[PDB]
């Protein structure tokens, strides 16, 4: 799995904060919240990136991958969150969007694969 | 089992 590194400060066994800015219009990235790993503890789901295109706010952000793990959103822990709160936070009135990004090691979590062939 | 509770379909 040829993986090129961008910055040493960025590893796969640590958490790195990700700051963003308010965007406009819809149609863009998508956040998946469908859990199935440990659905034993209701009210405590998690959020992850499902789709993402190059040149998008999340793109220029610096670095993102389909599966990223957000631990905190502008100070909103994954402690019981509605399905309309996250989105609202993405465009919240806040001045800036500061969230924590976590990227565990390869094996802990599965790999997301959306439609599209390969060649 | 072949069922759920809530779903999602919102993006930006």
């Amino acid at each position: 799995t040829p993986h090129v590194k961008d910055y040493s400060f960025v590893t796969e066994d640590n958490t790195f904060e990700v700051k963003l800015f308010k965007n406009s219009s819809g149609l863009g990235f998508s956040f998946s919240r469908e859990d199935n790993l440990i659905p034993e503890q209701i009210n405590g789901s998690i959020v992850r990136v499902k789709k993402l295109f190059p040149g998008q706010p999340a793109a220029e952000s610096g670095k993102i991958d389909v599966g990223d793990v957000i631990l905190k959103v502008n100070g909103a822990p994954l402690k019981g969150l509605s399905q309309q709160d996250v989105i609202s936070a993405l465009r919240g009135t806040a001045p800036e969007v500061s969230l924590l990004l976590c990227r565990p090691a390869p094996g802990v979590l599965p790999e997301i694969d959306t439609p599209g062939n390969s060649s | 089992m072949f069922r759920d509770f809530d779903y999602i379909a919102d993006w930006c």
